[PDB]
RNA sequence: CUCUAACUAUAAAAAUCUCUCUUCUC
RNA sequence: GGUGAAAUUCUUGGAUUUAUUGAAGACUAACUACUGCGAAAGCAUUUGCCAAGGACGUUUUCAUUAAUCAAGAACGAAAGUUAGGGGAUCGAAGAUGAUCAGAUACCGUCGUAGUCUUAACCAUAAACUAUGCCGACUAGGGAUCGGGUGGUGUUUUUCUUAUGACCCACUCGGCACCUUACGAGAAAUCAAAGUCUUUGGGUUCUGGGGGGAGUAUGGUCGCAAGGCUGAAACUUAAAGGAAUUG
C-alpha cells in the first residue's frame, strides 16, 4: 500500500473487490441463452432471474425463484452469452 | 461396547429384517474409538460377525473400511495385529465358502437349465483385492499374508478368469513399490514369492500357457533381486512347469537347459527310482537332439535374447556347445539308455544319410519301444530332415529332383510329404546358409554357393 | 410425496365421474414419477402399478371418447371447469400427456436395463416388460391417431408413436416383430384407428420391412430434419440387419446424411456408429472385403471402441475419468443388451480385413518392388505384427488378435491351413447369420492370398516352379491360378516368363539391381 | 511434527473521638 | 422448621418425609453465548392464523421525493390509581421470635394492597453506551450473526448428481472484540471521545461556580400520586474531575 494505480487496479483484485465499489459501477450479473431439455428452441433467462421463467413454447418451467440465481431444472443447457 | 451384546443386536437385526443395520451396528462397534483404546485381541467377535453378516449382505468396500479403521485402531504392537490377521483370514475363508455355495447354486442352475453368478464373484473378487490392497505396508503381519495368499489361490483355482490374474499381478507390484516407499521383517519378501510359486501351480493346474510364464518370470526376478534360493520342493515342479512352457514357445535350448534342472533337482528327493532316472535322460537326451541348429551370426539383433534372462545364463552357446555340456555331465550321462546314444552318434557324426535312414529304419520302431519318443519328434523331424538338405548340397550339384524326393523320404515316424519336402529346403534357403537354383524345365536342383 | 400419492388413490377410489378419474391421475401419476425421479431405476411392482393405472388411465379415455372433451362445437370443455380451472382447449395442451407418460416410463426402463446385470433373470423379466412397454405404445398410438383428426395435427402429435415403434422394433427380425404386434392387437379387443391399417393381414413376409419404410416415409415429411435422419439410420440398420447390404449402400448415397450428424447431439452418432458397423458387418457377409475395409476405416482407425460405440457397463468406465459429472454423463449414451453387437464379431471381422488386404501387399513390399503401395492404413495388422515382433513372447495363441496374427505368420510364411484352423478356432464367427457360404469364401480367399504371397516371396531362388500343382495342394482351380498371376503381372508387371502351354517359368532375370545398373548406364 | 477429564466444606455481636497545621532560597 | 447460633410456628387428630393422583394461578429452567430481533421500553414452551420489518440479491421501477427537526403527536420498565375477573408463589404495610444499650432494621417465621390478567389513567427510571441523528475519510488482526458470491473441497447418500451441514477465499450489512498511536484527550481512556488554533460536512437540544433548588409562584396535563414548564432574594472560595504517594 501507500502507493497503488487506482486508474489500474489488477483484474483480479478488481474482480476481487465488490461491485459499487470497483472503478466502474459494473454489474456481477449476465444473460444466459437456455434451451430446454424438451424443445431445442433457445430462450433468454437474465441469471438472477426472479419470476419462474417459462419458456413460452411449453410448459416447461427452467428456472426457480432463489436468493441469489434462479435454478436450473436439471435438464436444460445454458450459454454464456 | 460388548462382543456379546454386539452379536445379540446383529442376531436381532437379521430378525426383524434388516442385515444392513446388523452390518452398520457391527461397524459401529469395530471402529470405535475406544476400541484403539481396548485391546483389539480381546474384541475378537464383533469383527467375525461383521463378516457374517457382510458375507449375507453384498457390502465387501464397507468390508474393506471397517477392516482398515480397525488396524487404524491398533497400530502400535503385535496382539492387535495378530488379531485382525486372524479375522481377516476368517474372512477370506467365509467367502471362499460363499464361493463354493454360490458354485453350487450354479450346478443347480445348469442342471435346469439341461432339464447371475458373475455378480458374486465379482463382489468376492473384488473384497480379495481390497483385503490385499488395506494389508500393504504393514510389517508385523506374516501368516495373514500367508492365509490371504491360500485362500484366494483357491478361488483362482475353481473360477478360469485371465483378467483377474493381470489385476492381481499389477496391484502386487504396486503394493512392492509401496513396500520400497516405506523401508524388521525378512520373511515378506520370501511371502511373495511364496504366492507367486502358489500362482504358478494352479496356473498350470488348468489349461493356461502364458498365465503361468509370466508369474514364472516374475519368479525369476524376484530370485535374482533377492538373496535366498526357493524351496526346492516347490521349485521342482515350478520347473516342471516352465518346461511345460518351453515346447513352443521359441528357443529349445532354454527347455533343455530347464529339463537339466528338472533332472538336477529330482536327483535328491526321496522319491527316487532308477528307471525313472533312465526314463529322464532319454528325454533330456532327445530334447537335445531335437534342439535347432544356430551357427551363423544373423542380420543386426535377433529379438530372441530376451529369453536367456530366465535360466540365469547370457553367453550364447550352439547346440553343439550344449550337447558337449551334457556329455561332460555325470547325472544324465550314466543313465541315457543305449539306442538313444547310438542314434544320436548316427544323427550328427558321419551323417551319412543313406546310412542314416537305414539305421533309423533299424532303430525308430524300438526308439519307440519304451514311451519317450512322443516327446520331441517334430524339431527332431526337421533337424533330420536340414541334414538331408546339407549332405545333398554337399554331395552333388547337377542333380533332377525325384533323386531327392526318394533320397529325402524319411521312415514311418519322421515322414512327410514331396510338397512339406520342398517347403522345408525352401525356408532352409530362407535362412542363408547356402542359396540354390531350383528349375523345373526337367526337375533340376543345383546347389551354387561360389567358393 | 408417498402419502400424497395414497391420498390420490384414495380419491380415484371415491370419485365416481370418468373425468374425475383423469383428472386425479394427471395429479398422482406425475407425483409418483417425481418421487421416483431421482433414482437411477424404480422399483419394479411400483413402476408396474404406475404402468397398470396409466393403461387405466388409457382404457377409460376409450371408454370416454371425444367426449371428456367435448366436440369441435366448442373443442375446450363446457361443463364444471371452475375448480381445476386449467381447462383452456381439448387439442394439445390437456392430450398432449399420455406420451408423456410412456415416454417418461420408457426413459427410466432404459436407465434400469443400462443399471440391471444383462445376464441376470431380472433383465430378461424386464425385456418381457419390455414388450408391455411396446404393446402401451401400439395402444398410445391408437388413440391418439384416434383423437386428432387435422392432418397437421395428427402428424406433429403422431410422429412420435412412429419414432416408438422404430425404436422397439428395429433391432429383432420380421416374425417376432409380427408376433409382438399380433400380441398388442390382441391385448387391445376394440380400438383399431390406424394409419396403414395392420389388423386386415398378418399373413406375409414383405410386412416388416414394408412397415417400417412407411414409418420412414411418414416421418420424412415432418419438418425435424434430425428425426428424419435418425429415421434413415434405422433404415440402414433395419437393411443391413435383414434386407440385403446394396440396398443399404444405395440409400446411404441417397441420403448423404453425413455432414449434419456431428453438430447435434451424441445420440445421432451412436446411431450412425451402430449402422456404419452393422452395414459393413452385412457387407462381410455378402463376401465384399476391400468394401468393408473401407467401410470399418472410420471408427476402428482410433484406439476407442467404447465410447463411440457405447457398448459398455459402468465400472468399466468408471475409471478411465474419476470425474462425478461425467460418470453420469459418460455412462448415460450406454446402449440396451437387447441391442448390443458383437465386439468381438467386429474385432474378429476387421482383423479378417487386414489379413486378406495387407499380409500379400507387404510381402510384395519386402521383395523390392515399390510402384503401388503409396497408404499407410490407420491401426493395420501390421503395427501388431511389429508389436509382437517387439517383446520376448513367442508361443501359443491367447486371444483373437493373437490367432490372426498367427494366421497373417502362416499366410507369410507360405501355407494357408494353418489359417483357416485359426479361424475355425477363431470362434468370434459363432454369429454370423450365414455360416457355410461365407466360410467357404473366407476359405478360397485365403487359399488365393497365400498363393499371391507365395508368388511374390520366392522368385529369386527359383528359376521355374509348378503352377498347376500348387493348385492342386492349394485348393485353387488352374484358370483362377492363372487369372490371378495376370492380374498380379498387371499390378506390379514381375519379370517372369509365364505360360500356360508350359505351365513353367522362367524367372531368372533380375529383379531391381539390373534396372539400377541400367539407368546408371544411362547417364 | 500427535490431544479436549476433575471435584468440594465458614459468616454471631464491635457505638463515638476535643485541640494543633506550620518556608524553601543557592 | 429455621439459623451464626436460637425462638416463635405444626405436630401420637401423627406433623416432616414415602408414594400415587387432582386443583389453582405462576413462570418457561438447563439451550443461554461478549449471540439474535425491535425505535426505545422490551422480547425465550409448541403449533396455527394475522399483519409487519431489517439485511442480502436485482442489467426491475420513480427521478430529489433527502437530514435534523420548534409546534404537534404514538409507544413508553417497575411501582401507583380506577373499576370487574382470578388469588399459587413472594412479599411493602401490619403480627411476630431473635440481636442489641435501644432495633417497631438487617436473620427468622405469618400476613393485607400489589405481584397475573381485562379496558382506562399514570409517562417517570442510573429509560446508561452516563457517548443525539445523517454523511465522507483514516490502521492491523481475527473470529461471530444475516444474506449472496466462487470452489474439480469434504463428508454426507439416494446408486451417483440434488439439497442440507461443513472447509476455504470472499463480499455486503449487525452486535461486538483484540493490538497499537503514527491521532486525540487532563487523564481514566477512545478506532472514535480521530479527521479541532493547521480552529468551518448538514443539523437539532442542553450548561456557565457550588448551594439555595428542581424549591417559591403562575400556568399546563392528571381523579390522586405527581409530571412538564420554572426563578429570585440570599450564602460561600470553593464544590467537582482524573490520576500519584501514603
Ligand atoms: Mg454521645
Ligand atoms: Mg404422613
Ligand atoms: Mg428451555
Ligand atoms: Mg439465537
Ligand atoms: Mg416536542
Ligand atoms: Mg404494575
Ligand atoms: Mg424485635
Ligand atoms: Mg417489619
Ligand atoms: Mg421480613
Ligand atoms: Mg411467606
Ligand atoms: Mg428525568
Ligand atoms: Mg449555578
Ligand atoms: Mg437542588
Ligand atoms: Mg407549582
Ligand atoms: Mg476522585
Ligand atoms: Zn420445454
Amino acid at each position: 500500500v501507500l502507493v497503488q494505480d487506482l486508474l489500474h487496479p489488477t483484474a483480479a483484485s478488481e474482480a476481487r473487490k465488490h461491485k459499487l465499489k470497483t472503478l466502474v459501477q459494473s454489474p456481477r450479473s449476465h444473460f444466459l441463452d437456455v434451451k430446454c431439455p424438451g424443445c431445442l428452441n433457445i430462450t433468454t433467462v437474465f441469471s438472477h432471474a426472479q419470476t419462474a421463467v417459462t419458456c413460452e413454447s411449453c410448459s416447461t418451467v427452467l428456472c426457480t425463484p432463489t436468493g441469489g440465481k434462479a435454478k436450473l431444472s436439471e435438464g436444460t443447457s445454458f450459454r454464456r452469452k | 461396547f460388548r462382543p456379546e451384546n454386539a452379536i445379540k443386536r446383529a442376531d436381532e437385526l437379521i430378525s426383524v429384517g434388516e442385515k444392513q443395520a446388523a452390518l452398520q451396528s457391527l461397524h459401529d462397534f469395530i471402529t470405535a474409538r475406544r476400541i484403539r483404546w481396548a485391546t483389539p485381541s480381546t474384541v475378537e467377535p464383533v469383527v467375525f460377525k461383521f463378516l457374517e453378516i457382510g458375507v449375507e449382505l453384498k457390502k465387501g468396500k464397507l468390508l474393506k473400511d471397517g477392516l482398515h479403521q480397525y488396524k487404524k485402531l491398533i497400530q502400535g504392537s503385535t496382539e492387535g495385529l495378530v488379531s485382525v490377521g486372524a479375522v481377516a483370514r476368517k474372512f477370506i475363508d467365509l467367502v471362499e465358502s460363499k464361493i463354493a455355495s454360490e458354485q453350487t447354486r450354479a450346478d443347480e442352475l445348469q442342471k435346469q437349465e439341461i432339464d447371475a453368478i458373475t455378480s458374486w464373484l465379482r463382489f468376492t473378487w473384488e473384497s480379495y483385492r481390497a483385503v490385499l490392497d488395506l494389508l500393504r505396508n504393514n510389517a508385523l503381519l506374516e501368516i495373514t499374508y500367508s492365509g490371504v495368499v491360500k485362500k484366494t489361490m483357491h478361488f483362482c483355482l475353481k473360477y478360469q478368469r485371465k483378467n483377474e490374474f493381470k489385476r492381481l499381478a499389477e496391484m502386487l507390484r504396486q503394493h512392492l513399490d509401496a513396500a520400497n516407499y516405506q523401508q524388521s521383517d525378512a520373511d515378506t519378501l520370501q511371502r511373495y514369492l511364496d504366492q507367486r510359486f502358489q500362482q504358478v501351480d494352479v496356473s498350470v493346474k488348468l489349461e493356461l500357457w502364458h498365465e503361468a510364464y509370466r508369474s514364472i518370470e516374475d519368479v525369476f526376478h524376484l530370485m535374482k533381486i533377492s538373496k535366498r534360493a526357493p524351496k526346492p520342493s516347490t521349485l521342482a515342479n515350478y520347473y516342471e512347469n516352465l518346461v511345460k512352457v518351453f515346447f513352443v514357445s521359441g528357443d529349445p535350448l532354454l527347455h533343455t537347459t530347464a529339463w537339466k534342472k528338472f533332472y538336477k533337482l529330482y536327483s535328491t528327493n526321496p522319491r527316487a527310482t532308477e528307471e525313472e532316472f533312465k526314463t529322464y535322460s532319454s528325454t533330456i537326451f532327445l530334447s537335445a537332439i531335437s534342439t535347432q541348429l544356430d551357427e551363423i551370426p544373423s542380420i543386426g539383433y535377433d529379438p530372441h535374447l530376451r529369453m536367456y534372462r530366465l535360466l540365469n545364463l547370457d553367453a550364447k552357446p550352439t547346440r553343439k556347445e550344449m550337447l558337449q555340456s551334457i556329455i561332460e555331465d555325470e547325472s544324465i550321462y550314466g543313465k541315457v539308455d543305449e539306442e538313444l546314444k547310438e542314434l544320436y552318434d548316427i544323427i550328427e557324426v558321419n551323417f551319412d544319410v543313406d546310412t542314416v535312414k537305414q539305421q533309423l529304419e533299424n532303430l525308430l520302431v524300438k526308439l519307440s519301444s519304451k514311451t519317450y519318443f512322443s516327446q520331441y519328434i517334430a524339431p527332431l523331424r526337421d533337424v533330420i530332415m536340414r541334414r538331408v538338405f546339407v549332405a545333398a548340397s554337399q554331395k552333388f550339384t547337377t542333380v533332377s529332383q525325384s533323386e531327392l524326393y526318394k533320397l529325402a523320404t524319411l521312415p514311418a515316424p519322421l515322414d512327410l510329404s514331396a510338397w512339406d519336402i520342398e517347403k522345408s529346403l525352401l525356408q532352409a534357403a530362407v535362412e542363408d546358409y547356402v542359396s540354390i537354383t531350383i528349375d523345373h524345365e526337367s526337375a533340376k536342383v543345383t546347389f551354387a554357393k561360389d567358393p | 410425496q408417498q402419502s400424497l400419492i395414497s391420498t390420490l388413490e384414495e380419491l380415484l377410489t371415491v370419485a365416481e365421474k370418468p373425468y374425475e378419474f383423469i383428472m386425479a391421475y394427471l395429479t398422482l401419476i406425475p407425483s409418483r414419477f417425481d418421487a421416483s425421479a431421482n433414482l437411477s431405476y424404480q422399483p419394479i411392482d411400483q413402476w408396474k402399478s404406475s404402468f397398470n393405472d396409466i393403461s387405466k388411465l388409457l382404457s377409460i379415455l376409450d371408454q370416454t371418447i371425444d367426449t371428456y372433451q367435448v366436440n369441435e362445437f366448442a373443442d375446450p370443455i363446457d361443463f364444471i371447469e371452475d375448480e381445476p380451472k386449467e381447462d383452456s382447449d381439448g387439442v394439445k395442451r390437456i392430450l398432449g400427456s399420455i406420451f408423456s407418460f410412456v415416454e417418461r416410463l420408457d426413459d427410466e426402463f432404459m436407465k434400469s436395463l443400462l443399471n440391471i446385470d444383462p445376464h441376470s433373470s431380472d433383465y430378461l423379466i424386464r425385456l418381457r416388460d419390455e414388450q408391455s412397454i411396446y404393446n402401451l405404445i401400439l395402444r398410445t398410438q391408437l388413440y391418439f391417431e384416434a383423437t386428432l383428426k387435422d392432418e397437421h395435427d395428427l402428424e406433429r402429435a403422431l410422429t412420435r408413436p412412429f419414432v416408438k415403434r422404430l425404436d422397439h422394433i428395429y433391432y429383432k427380425s420380421e416374425n417376432l416383430i409380427k408376433i409382438m404386434e399380433t400380441a398388442a392387437w390382441n391385448i387391445i379387443p376394440a380400438q383399431f384407428k390406424s394409419k396403414f391399417t395392420s389388423k386386415d393381414q398378418l399373413d406375409s413376409a414383405d410386412y416388416v420391412d414394408n412397415l417400417i419404410d412407411g414409418l420412414s416415409t411418414i416421418l420424412s415429411k415432418q419438418n425435424n430434419i434430425a428425426v428424419q435422419k435418425r429415421a434413415i439410420l434405422y433404415n440402414i440398420y433395419y437393411t443391413a440387419l435383414n434386407k440385403d447390404f446394396q440396398t443399404a449402400k444405395d440409400m446411404l448415397l441417397t441420403s448423404q446424411v453425413q455432414t449434419n450428424i456431428n453438430q447435434f447431439d451424441s445420440s445421432l452418432q451412436i446411431l450412425f456408429n451402430r449402422v456404419v458397423v452393422q452395414l459393413g458387418l452385412s457387407a462381410f457377409k455378402l463376401c465384399l472385403i476391400e468394401e468393408c475395409h473401407q467401410i470399418l476405416n472410420d471408427l476402428l482407425s482410433s484406439s476407442h471402441l467404447r465410447e463411440i460405440l457405447g457398448q459398455q457397463s459402468l465400472h468399466r468406465i468408471s475409471l478411465n475419468s474419476s470425474n462425478n459429472a461425467s460418470a453420469d454423463e459418460r455412462a448415460r449414451q450406454c446402449l440396451p443388451y437387447h441391442q448390443h453387437i458383437n465386439l468381438d464379431l467386429i474385432d474378429v471381422v476387421f482383423l479378417t480385413c487386414s489379413l486378406l488386404i495387407e499380409i500379400p501387399r507387404m510381402t510384395a513390399f519386402y521383395s523390392g518392388i515399390k510402384v503401388k503401395r503409396i497408404p499407410y492404413s490407420p491401426k493395420s495388422i501390421r503395427r501388431s505384427l511389429e508389436h509382437y515382433d517387439k517383446l520376448s513372447f513367442q508361443g501359443p495363441p491367447e486371444t483373437l488378435r493373437d490367432y490372426v496374427l498367427f494366421a497373417a505368420k502362416s499366410m507369410q510364411k507360405g501355407n494357408w491351413r494353418d489359417s483357416v484352423k485359426y479361424l475355425r478356432e477363431i470362434k468370434s464367427w459363432a454369429l454370423l447369420p450365414n455360416m457355410e457360404t461365407v466360410l467357404n469364401s473366407l476359405t478360397e480367399r485365403v487359399q488365393v492370398e497365400s498363393l499371391k504371397t507365395y508368388f511374390f516371396s520366392f522368385k529369386r531362388f527359383y528359376s521355374s516352379f509348378s503352377v498347376a500343382k500348387l493348385a492342386e495342394l492349394f485348393d485353387l482351380p488352374e484358370n483362377k491360378v492363372v487369372e490371378v498371376l495376370q492380374s498380379v503381372i498387371a499390378e506390379l508387371e514381375i519379370p517372369a516368363k509365364l505360360n500356360d502351354e508350359k505351365t513353367i517359368f522362367v524367372v531368372e532375370k533380375g529383379d531391381e539391381i539390373t534396372k539400377l545398373e541400367e539407368a546408371m548406364v544411362k547417364l
